[PDB]
């Protein structure tokens, strides 16, 4: 999982 | 030799002689091997 | 008193000419400068500057053969009219001819002729022993493939010779110089019969009207002057206010009717030959054309220039 | 924050449509213009392909930036990812076999001449995509989708397992052959340049090395400059992010939306830097 | 698909194949056409090569292979050959410096130098030799000096004014010859005085081409 705030090129929230 | 006559030579073979490609072309896209 | 281009009003003027690139012709890597049309309508030469004579159909749009050339730097090429032998005017003044048809699969030099002592500026073929050879010390020279020494000579033009062009009875033949001059020579008298002073530049293109008694004369002051071998008079011009540059290649129809001529302008121009109208303007070169070669049958036009690109238009 | 997206979907845009218009435009004087038996003609030909499936992509990037939802699904993402995956790497890659190429013709003049060819140009530009898929194996085999408690959906690179591992691993493997890797070649093989026009210089005494080595270095200053300020920025990001957890901030995702528009700028900026700046494209088109 | 004449489209690509090859080893050699004002001096180029209109004299050099022709013997007008010489890799023009005394035997009123420098404008202010560099050569060296000593200069340039002596006027003679030309930012002007050695000689060319050759590569990739 994780969860990364930016990690390659994309916005993932949590 | 009058120019007169040589110039009045030169259309009558130029009519005469007229079967031919780039002038009227009246071969299809078929017979022509291009 | 009667001029061509006032009694040609009777005829309606022909239209725009639709001529495209049918078959284009890719290979080569130099620039290329003449080139030769056979009796069969099929076969074509051409020279370029990488020392490679380059003979194939333009039918199947594919190689046939290719003579590696001593002196890459070859300005001319003939095409023999039975197709046996091909001849090549490189700038070591070597008329280089090969056989084509030979036992081996590889091409053999069948003749060198190294007689002339300026370059050579192009070459015709009357048949398979005699061949005449235009070079560039003011004279013009009938060789033997058989003997292969020169055996008659013409000492008539007072300036370097360019152009040569044959008729179809192999009797008669003119020939233009850079002293603004087109002569006609015997190829069994020997010596001139008549001349014409009309121009006013440097002749570099030339052509024979089919019927036998005309012939057209191309300078480099952007202009063509239709000569007649009867009256001995210009019979008419063409000259436009759009070309400016000069005329290094000069053809004509099956019968004489679209007056061929090649330019400097990256393009080449159709002429009525009748009413002096630029009837088709034929463009899609990247750099001056070079050669402007028409069939004898009329059937296809073969156009070469700079950029290493043949193009057949129809 | 709804002004905020509004300008970034249209940066976005502006960069997109500048790019088509861009890489068409270099397209279309090389294959009518131009010949394609020069080694440096396909060479630009292949980095314009390589920016103009950049710029196809861009657009369902953009769509992601301006709402958070993503409606397209899960295999149109996978497609879309590999293919701005596949065009980032080939258009370094082709940055570092170009900065080679102008390494061996200008330090070896002679042994060039055998080296490179159109034959053998070909056969670097299929190594190019070959490599390029093979550094892309991850970014395939674990592309996913990632649900939110608010019904958002945002599609992402998953890897399973224990996290802090298999992320800090992919970005430094990333940024070594990718940014590291690349850029140490293409500044050398522009440094051993400078050196050989200025060695051939000093050994003519044509006294006119002067203006050609000032002109080649600042190609280069803004070759490398344009590289740095549209790459360095945007790696550095990405490695402070997985290193230590940030908190979320718009300015963080604006910040990171503006590097990647520099990032897509630079593959727009970098054809028709070739191409117009150029003495030979200048005189065809 | 093309059943009946396959043996005729293999032979076409395999001798297509011979003609990129032998295309490809063309751009791997070196040409280099070299010219004179009739009595120059192009006889001490032949030494320095290591081995009918025009002739071709080829020689590797350093693993580089030159080819230098010579067009002197071409007595009909260059007006209508000198097109034939395009994209040449280099252009030599060999001429002596200790001919700018001695009359050219043409009308009894054209010195050496003016002939030769005319020469020189016709073939730089020519739209085919626009990318070309020229590398002229001043051969004759020592017996220019034996000749200065006891000469003011001053009847070939009226102009010119200055001490008699070897390094003011081999270098006054340079930049006059090398201002000649218009195209002073494409074409490049390599001067090199020739002396007793052809270890040297055949140095400064291979130098010399590959100077061109390098900027040849950064106009084509778009450098320079």
């Amino acid at each position: 999982a994780g969860c990364k705030n930016f990690f390659w090129k994309t916005f993932t929230s949590c | 030799i009058k120019v007169s006559k040589a110039a009045a030579d030169l259309m009558a073979y130029c009519e005469a002689h007229a079967k031919e490609d780039p002038l009227l072309t009246p071969v299809p896209a078929s017979e022509n091997p291009f | 008193d009667a001029t061509l281009s006032q009694i040609t009003n009777n005829i309606d003027p022909v239209g725009r000419i639709q001529m495209r690139t049918r078959r284009t012709l890719r290979g080569h890597l130099a620039k290329i400068y003449a080139m030769h049309w056979g009796t069969d309508s099929r076969l074509l030469v051409s020279a370029s500057q990488d020392g490679k004579l380059i003979i194939w159909d333009s039918y199947t749009t594919n190689k046939v053969h290719a003579i590696p050339l001593r002196s890459s730097w070859v300005m001319t090429c003939a095409y023999a009219p039975s197709g046996n032998y091909v001849a090549c005017g490189g700038l070591d003044n070597i008329c280089s001819i090969y056989n084509l048809k030979t036992r081996e699969g590889n091409v053999r030099v069948s003749r060198e002729l190294a007689g002339h002592t300026g370059y050579l500026s192009c070459c015709r073929f009357l048949d398979d022993n005699q061949i005449v050879t235009s070079s560039g010390d003011t004279t013009c020279a009938l060789w033997d493939i058989e003997t292969g020494q020169q055996t008659t000579t013409f000492t008539g033009h007072t300036g370097d010779v360019m152009s040569l062009s044959l008729a179809p009875d192999t009797r008669l033949f003119v020939s233009g110089a850079c002293d603004a001059s087109a002569k006609l020579w015997d190829v069994r008298e020997g010596m001139c019969r008549q001349t014409f002073t009309g121009h006013e530049s440097d002749i570099n293109a030339i052509c024979f009207f089919p019927n036998g008694n005309a012939f057209a004369t191309g300078s480099d002051d952007a202009t063509c002057r239709l000569f007649d071998l009867r009256a001995d008079q210009e019979l008419m011009t063409y000259s436009h206010d759009n070309i400016i540059c000069g005329i290094t290649s000069v053809s004509f129809s099956k019968s004489g009717r679209l007056l061929l001529a090649g330019y400097d302008d990256f393009n080449c121009n159709v002429w009525d030959a009748l009413k002096a109208d630029r009837a088709g303007v034929l463009a899609g070169h990247d750099n001056r054309v070079s050669c402007l070669g028409v069939t004898d049958d009329g059937m296809a036009v073969a156009t070469g220039s700079w950029d290493s690109f043949l193009k057949i238009w129809n | 924050d709804l002004t905020s997206n509004a300008v970034l979907t249209f940066i976005y845009f502006v960069v997109c449509i500048i790019g088509l218009c861009g890489n068409t435009l270099v397209i279309y004087v090389i294959l009518r213009y131009a010949k394609m038996k020069t080694i440096t003609n396909i060479y630009i030909l292949n980095l314009a392909i390589a920016d103009e499936l950049f710029m196809l992509g861009l657009p369902f990037l953009a769509m992601q930036v301006a709402l958070v939802h993503w409606p397209f699904g899960k295999a149109i993402c996978r497609v879309v990812m590999t293919v701005d995956g596949i065009n980032q790497f080939t258009s370094i890659f082709c940055l570092t076999v170009m900065s080679i190429d102008r390494y061996l013709a200008v330090v070896h003049p002679i042994k060039s001449a055998k080296w490179r060819r159109p034959r053998t140009a070909k056969m670097i530009t299929m190594a190019v995509w070959g490599v390029s898929l093979l550094v892309i194996l991850p970014i395939m085999i674990y592309a996913g989708l990632r649900s939110n408690q608010w019904g958002r959906s945002s599609c992402t690179i998953n890897w399973p397992g224990e996290s802090g591992a298999w992320y800090t691993g992919f970005i430094i493997y990333t940024f070594i052959l990718g940014f590291l890797v690349p850029l140490t070649i293409i500044c050398l093989c522009y440094l051993f340049i400078i050196i050989k026009v200025k060695s051939s210089g000093i050994r003519v005494g044509s006294s006119k090395r002067k203006k050609s080595e000032k002109k080649v270095t600042r190609m280069v200053s803004i070759v490398v400059a344009v590289f740095i300020f549209c790459w360095l920025p945007f790696y550095i990001f990405n490695v402070s992010s997985v290193s230590m957890a940030i908190s979320p901030t718009p300015a963080l995702k604006g910040m990171f939306d503006f590097v990647v528009v520099l990032t897509y700028a630079n593959s727009c900026a970098n054809p028709i830097l070739y191409a117009f700046l150029s003495d030979n494209f200048k005189k065809s088109f | 698909l093309s059943a009946e004449d396959k043996a005729a489209v293999e032979r076409s690509k395999m001798i297509d194949r011979n003609l990129r090859e032998d295309g490809e080893k063309a751009a791997r050699e070196v040409k280099l056409l070299l010219l004179g004002a009739g009595e120059s001096g192009k006889c001490t180029i032949v030494k320095q090569m290591k081995t009918t209109g025009i002739v071709e004299t080829h020689f590797t050099f350093k693993d580089l292979h030159f080819k230098m022709f010579d067009v002197t013997a071409q007595r009909s007008e260059r007006k209508k050959w000198i097109h034939c010489f395009e994209g040449v890799t280099a252009i030599i023009f060999c001429v002596a410096l200790s001919d700018y005394d001695l009359v050219l035997a043409e009308d009894e009123e054209m010195n050496r130098m003016h002939a030769s420098m005319k020469l020189f404008d016709s073939i730089c202010n020519n739209k085919w030799f626009t990318d070309t560099s020229i590398i002229l050569f001043l051969n004759k060296k020592d017996l220019f000096e034996e000749k200065i000593k006891k000469s003011p200069l001053t009847i070939c340039y009226p102009e010119y004014a200055g001490s008699n002596t070897y390094e003011e006027a081999a270098a006054y003679i340079q930049c006059q010859f090398e201002d000649l030309n218009k195209r002073k930012d494409t074409k490049e002007i390599y001067t090199h005085f020739t002396c007793s050695t052809d270890t040297k000689n055949v140095q400064f060319v291979f130098d010399a081409v590959t100077d061109v050759i390098i900027k040849n590569n950064l106009k084509d990739c778009g450098l320079f």
